[PDB]
């Protein structure tokens, strides 16, 4: 069992990395929002000039 | 090491080339004077050794008007000075003038420049040619160039982006005469041809772009986007890449049937593009909406043969296949029986570029679609009726005869269009 | 990457002897000490690797950040004010914002592409009903 | 071994099951993360009855949750002790049943049950030796009242030799919050009588009355009602998990309490229940416990046991005691109150003793009794059903989904036959 | 995953929608621009994927006056610019104009937009439609819209929050005519219809809110509060939730009988709201108080089919059960014979929201009560008497006749009202 519990200890670590891989996906959806706010409003002001 | 040569002949070709080359320069970051401020561009441009870049384009005309506009415009330092060929006398809406009288003294220079450009290339994929068909030098020089390049090169593919007249909105009065003639010459010399009727793009500029007074500049910007979306697979990285040679292997069932029409989506102004998400699910549905077609033709009047979709942006391959099944199961889109699989899809990662001072909005995902369908037979039928009505009483025929054109050539062009119509009619039926 | 993962069979052949010859436990204590041995066996994995009332959440908008918008048209005098645009003129203040918030979160149900149907092959095994030992 | 699998349906069933699992986890010393934090060895000897062993050494309930809307499951997952449930075991629809028995038994349930039956089959296949099933559902709601009956039917078809227990909440004429309650109540009872091995009915009105009179607390809540129901549910199966002087499982209880196959409706109760201020004054012994046992207002049903006669009754004691005093108390009570006890079955009381009292209490009792008085609920439900059905009110929804008046007539006739043969033994004499 | 689409047709519908949408935006914290400064808005709104939210609403009218006010006000940025469909020429209090002449030139675009909106949704619960009867566009486009929707979509629930003319106070002279045709159209196409006539709301304001000059702004807010109370169980967690589908399954004894009236409580001004405790025991009596009905009808003259009431705030489930028992024990409130139990009660945790500049006070509880009763026959009877009075001398008939409507269209509507009155009278008797 001592070697056993060492094995399942690794799956828990593999769980943590998978959650972080989901976290970077949250960072990915920042891209469209970042590219939306500052710069899509400017394209509405180009016609105002 | 893959290149492509673009040929601009006639006023329409030149004025669409101005916009397309502005878009290419903006996309690749090259300044108007040719310098790059501090390897993918090799498809369109060529290095001078230290600094500026010279496009692989040649401009042809007989009127020195639009050429002199380029030679003194902001792009005067970009193009090679002695590949902006200009003539002295205009063809003046006469097909025989640009094919028998005043085109023979100028076609020699264009061939030499094309040979010089090709000798510099190493992986030449093919040729792009833009020309207005309802005109004299556009149809006259366009036929001669294709005829010469055929016997000069052979197996190099040629892509033509022509502008046929609208069903009811057109300028010239003799354009049914020369539109028929040029189609005869390009049918057996062009591998892929695209229909770009003017009236269709006017309506697209209205409904989507909220523009009440469109102009030729607005239309030419739409075509440049289509060209860029078509050729971005050569010069940008993507999950699924498609070459020029991988166009005429999936869209042309038979060697004669290669006249096709295009569409683009999404087309929308920025004032209302940000009230909705523009997901891949619907932008692929809009591409098949008949009102969004770039040629004034109704796809509901015939079957489909083969459809090509080129996605660019951040599309996911799973999402693409999920939307395609919806199109297949839709009951108002009908494919021909002998084509079970009808889609060839390519995906690119580069998002579409936006030109300052334009009218379009910028979106995360864009699809450009090229479809070959039997509905393209109606534009030939309606074009034939006008020519028959005029040729019954033989109007304007004396203008063409006196320039060296035989009387009997008008009949031969008429007969082969009938053959093409019969070919479409016999191929559209089921087994 | 675990070092204990690389231990392999055929190393189980003779390897020393954990209990030395001079400290042999008597039979009496081995019988007595089975309580901890069973206790250790059961909860060894549980302590090594295995380790009310509703509450309202905060309102999304803070008082200091309403950012009231200026109307598109240019009115000049209160005379031309119309009752149709009375809505939304006043920005909310501290008093009237709701004290408690009870929204519905659908994150968990925004999953499960669908239900599952067992497209498999039995693999049941029969454990018998009476004193398993006559089963196969 | 001899494990039992839990399945729940509907909002009421889910709320009952969540509190039941909190009570079970508190009894077995399991934190909301599935890690044992207990102290005694007995708390882990028989943990496999209710729990499964997963990787890492954590425990998970073998519970199956069924519903038609995701709201209840999303709430129970976010609630406390919700992390124990396996995500795969969640099966639900997307449209809802709409308090319509026809909708929840013929249109949506018919398509949805495939997955839940698959999950139930997997859980019952993975177990060592199946003992039975226990189900918590409501008889007044659409998805519960429909899918519970349908799933009982198919599970009885698949496993004819098991034991099936149902903890049903029936509507009362006083506190009614659904206008279509009599219809689906009759339709559910008609199917339940033919399939359920054991059925235990619970009354919301009785629960509120208990909270107002015995506990004497100002503001009762569904949490407290679910707590009472969960304690009652754990009482019956405690002796299966812990050793005692006289252990007796569900099958033995059924054999002792059911004289005839169709008379398997029981009314339950719990003891002791004392207000917060009077605990230190009362003495906790077997006499006081049996007082609060046989006391009428401690019952969880609106039926009054003194309006009929007891057929058989059973008492489950927990904690340390002496069997002699328990037997003497039962004999004395039955001898003196012979008027309320049927005569042709003398010595009609069963007793069981468990050695583990509830946490915080030295002694506790759970009471299950089969009395002829339960026919009052059936009579009042039938009266409401026939009053609403003689004019064909609210009937077109049922008739528009493959159901006809023939099923209503058959269900009404079956319930009336049940009532008649159940009253027969109230006046039958030897 | 739960959605509902709101349709506002007519000036009354638009002006009610303005108040309801400002209320919803304030309730969910969305700024009028649409940018927020967990997922509860999904019932009424839709995330665009980055930032802004857009309502699931469509605005219809034939005149530009009211719509242009919205497109210029502070709430302009919230709506999609295209989902505000407006015409050019008004119906001018003519039902025949809005159902046969000019209403047919707008229905196609509205239906296309409705299809586009419903494609986005996934769990569409139903539709909310707001329209006044005594106008051409409210009656003409409403009938056509519901008729088209009933065959396009089918089994989806549709709820009509309709405003009938008052027994004696009205602004038009021909509204008895176009009222009957609306009833004939909606009786066979609307799942649930709510009576919200203006005079009853006028009395409530003067009696309770201490307002001596009530304007249309005050009345619309009460309707918004009623809608919010009705639909709060979809987007706020509660002890006993009720869906949109859980109204018709419980409040409709027979398919023909689905006309019902509402009541809301408490409605107390803030200057006197703190002189009483507003207990759940007493606010439930104000809900059943005969003169507090939002429709000018007398419940004391008839029996009750069923009654649905929804509580929000900090109510206790044991509190309401005692109140229902007290109401049942009351002798002046008599239910119908074949309904032993007739109450359906819901409870929600979220208290009502107060809007700045409003009239209602801030309270910890509220009740919204929707009841079905035999007494609703009186409004039909009085409108029938008015119609009989005016139709006797063929008054105003030529206006409707000249717009493509037949002469005999009135007789069938009259017979329909007679049949409806007969059905109510037959149902109301005992067994
Ligand atoms: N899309 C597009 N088409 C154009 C533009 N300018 C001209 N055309 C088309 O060109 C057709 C006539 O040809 P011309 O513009 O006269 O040029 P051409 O074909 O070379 O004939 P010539 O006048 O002899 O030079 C018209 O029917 C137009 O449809 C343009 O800027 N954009
Ligand atoms: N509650 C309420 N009722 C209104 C409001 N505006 C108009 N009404 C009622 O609507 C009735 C007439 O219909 P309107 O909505 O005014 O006119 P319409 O529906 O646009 O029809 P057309 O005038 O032909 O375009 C009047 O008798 C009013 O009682 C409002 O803002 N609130
Ligand atoms: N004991 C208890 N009963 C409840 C609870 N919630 C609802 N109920 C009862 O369940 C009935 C409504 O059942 P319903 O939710 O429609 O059942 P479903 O259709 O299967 O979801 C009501 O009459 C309530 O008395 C709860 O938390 N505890
Ligand atoms: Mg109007």
């Amino acid at each position: 069992q001592t070697k056993k519990v060492e094995a399942e200890l690794e799956e828990n670590i593999l769980r943590k990395c998978e959650e972080e891989k989901r976290y970077e996906a949250e960072k990915e959806r920042i891209l469209n929002e970042q590219r939306m706010q500052g710069r899509f409003v400017l394209q509405q002001q180009m016609l105002e000039k | 090491m893959r290149e492509v040569i673009s040929i601009h002949v006639g006023q329409g070709g030149i004025q669409v080339g101005n916009a397309c080359w502005e878009l290419f320069c903006l996309e690749h970051g090259i300044q108007p004077d040719g310098q790059m401020p501090s390897d993918a561009f090799n498809t369109f441009f060529s290095e001078t050794g230290a600094g500026k870049h010279v496009p692989r384009a040649v401009f042809l005309d007989l009127e020195p008007t639009v050429i002199d506009e380029v030679r003194t415009g902001t792009y005067r330092q970009l193009f090679h000075p002695e590949q902006l060929i200009s003539g002295k006398e205009d063809a003046a809406n006469n097909f025989a003038r640009g094919h028998y009288t005043i085109g023979k003294e100028i076609v020699d220079l264009c061939l030499d420049r094309i040979r010089k450009l090709a000798d510099n290339c190493t992986g030449l994929q093919g040729f792009l040619v833009f020309n207005s068909v309802g005109g004299g030098t556009g149809s006259g020089l366009g036929s001669l160039l294709l005829e010469r390049l055929s016997v000069d090169y052979g197996k190099k593919s040629k892509l033509g982006f022509t502008i046929y007249p609208s069903p009811q909105v057109s300028t010239a009065v003799v354009e049914p005469y020369n539109s028929i003639l040029s189609t005869h010459s390009l049918l057996e010399h062009t591998d892929v041809a695209v229909m770009l009727d003017n009236e269709a793009i006017y309506d697209i500029c209205r409904r989507n772009l909220d523009i009440e007074r469109p102009t030729y500049t607005n239309l030419n910007r739409l075509i440049a986007q289509v060209i860029s979306s078509l050729t971005a697979s050569l010069r940008f990285d993507g999950a699924l890449n498609v070459d020029i040679t991988e166009f005429q292997t999936n869209l042309v069932p038979y060697p004669r049937i290669h006249f096709m029409l295009s569409s683009y989506a999404p087309i929308i102004s920025a004032e209302k593009a940000y009230h909705e998400q523009l997901s891949v699910a619907e932008i692929t549905n809009s591409a098949f909406e008949p009102a969004n077609m770039m040629a004034k033709c109704d796809p509901r009047h015939g079957k489909y043969m083969a459809c090509s979709m080129m996605y660019r942006g951040d599309v996911v391959p799973k999402d693409v296949n999920a939307s395609i099944a919806t199109i297949k199961t839709k009951r108002t889109i009908q494919f021909v029986d002998w084509c079970p699989t009808g889609f060839k899809v390519g995906i690119n990662y580069q998002p579409p570029t936006v030109v300052p001072g334009g009218d379009l909005a910028k979106v995360m995902r864009a699809v450009c679609m090229i479809s070959n369908s039997t509905a393209i037979a109606e534009v030939f039928s309606r074009l034939d009726h006008k020519f028959d009505l005029m040729y019954a009483k033989r109007a304007f025929v004396h203008w063409y005869v006196g320039e060296g054109m035989e009387e009997g050539e008008f009949s031969e062009a008429r007969e082969d269009l009938a053959a093409l119509e019969k070919d479409y009619e016999e191929v559209g039926i089921e087994t | 990457g675990c070092k204990a993962m690389y231990q392999t069979t055929n190393n189980d052949y003779g390897q020393p002897f954990l209990q030395d010859n001079k400290t042999v436990p008597t039979y009496n204590e081995l019988v007595e000490a089975q309580t901890e041995v069973t206790r250790a066996e059961k909860q060894l994995k549980n302590k090594t690797v295995a380790t009310n009332v509703i509450v309202p959440k905060k309102f999304p908008l803070k008082e200091d950040s309403y950012k009231a918008p200026e109307p598109g048209l240019k009115i000049g005098n209160p005379l031309y004010m119309t009752a149709n645009r009375e809505y939304g003129m006043l920005k909310p203040t501290a008093f009237e914002i709701p004290n408690r918030f009870y929204p519905k979160d659908n994150t968990y149900s925004k999953s499960f592409p669908g239900m599952h149907k067992f497209d498999g092959l039995n693999t049941n095994i029969t454990f018998s009903k009476v004193h398993r030992a006559l089963d196969e | 071994m001899r494990e039992i699998v839990h399945i729940q349906g509907g909002q009421c069933g889910n709320q009952i099951g969540a509190k039941f699992w909190e009570v079970i986890s508190d009894e077995h010393g399991i934190d909301p993360t599935g890690t044992y934090h207990g102290d005694s060895d007995l708390q882990l000897e028989r943990i496999n009855v209710y729990y499964n062993e997963a990787t890492g050494g954590r425990y998970v309930p073998r519970a199956i949750l069924m519903d038609l809307e995701p709201g209840t499951m999303d709430s129970v997952r976010a609630g406390p002790f919700g992390q124990l449930f396996r995500p795969d075991n969640f099966v639900f629809g997307q449209t809802g049943a709409g308090n319509n028995w026809a909708k929840g038994h013929y249109t949506e349930g018919a398509e949805l049950i495939d997955s839940v039956l698959d999950v139930v089959r997997k859980e019952a296949e993975g177990c060592d030796c199946l003992q039975g099933f226990q189900i918590t559902h409501s008889l007044g709601g659409g998805t519960g009242s429909g899918m519970g009956t349908l799933l009982i039917s198919k599970v009885r078809e698949e496993y004819p030799d098991r034991i099936m227990e149902t903890f049903s909440v029936v509507p009362s004429p006083k506190v009614s919050d659904t206008v279509v309650e009599p219809y689906n109540a009759t339709l559910s009872v008609h199917q339940l009588v033919e399939n359920a091995d054991e059925c235990m009915v619970i009354d919301n009105e009785a629960l509120y009355d208990i909270c107002f009179r015995t506990l004497k607390l100002t503001t009762p809540t569904y949490g407290d009602l679910n707590h009472l129901v969960s304690a009652a549910m754990s009482g019956v199966t405690c002796c299966l998990r812990f050793p005692g002087q006289l252990n007796s499982d569900l099958r033995k209880l059924a054999v002792n309490l059911i004289p005839f196959p169709r008379l398997h409706f029981f009314m339950i109760g719990f003891a002791p229940l004392t207000s917060r201020g009077s605990q230190q004054y009362r003495a906790l012994t077997v006499p006081e416990l049996t007082q609060q046992m046989f006391d009428a207002k401690n019952m969880m049903c609106a039926a009054d046991p003194r309006h009929g006669r007891y057929l058989t009754a059973s008492a489950l004691f927990r904690g340390r005691m002496s069997t002699k005093e328990v037997d003497e108390q039962m004999l004395n009570v039955q001898n003196k109150n012979s008027s309320y006890f049927v005569e042709w079955i003398p010595n009609n009381i069963k007793s069981s003793i468990c050695d583990i009292p509830p946490k915080g209490l030295k002694m506790a009792v759970t009471f299950v009794g089969n009395s002829t008085a339960i026919q009052e609920m059936f009579k009042r439900v039938a009266e409401q059903f026939t009053a609403m059905f003689r004019r064909k009110a609210f009937l077109h929804w049922y008739t528009g989904e493959g159901m006809d008046e023939m099923e209503f007539t058959e269900a009404e006739s079956n319930m009336n036959d049940l009532v008649s043969e159940y009253q027969q033994y109230q006046d039958a004499t030897a």
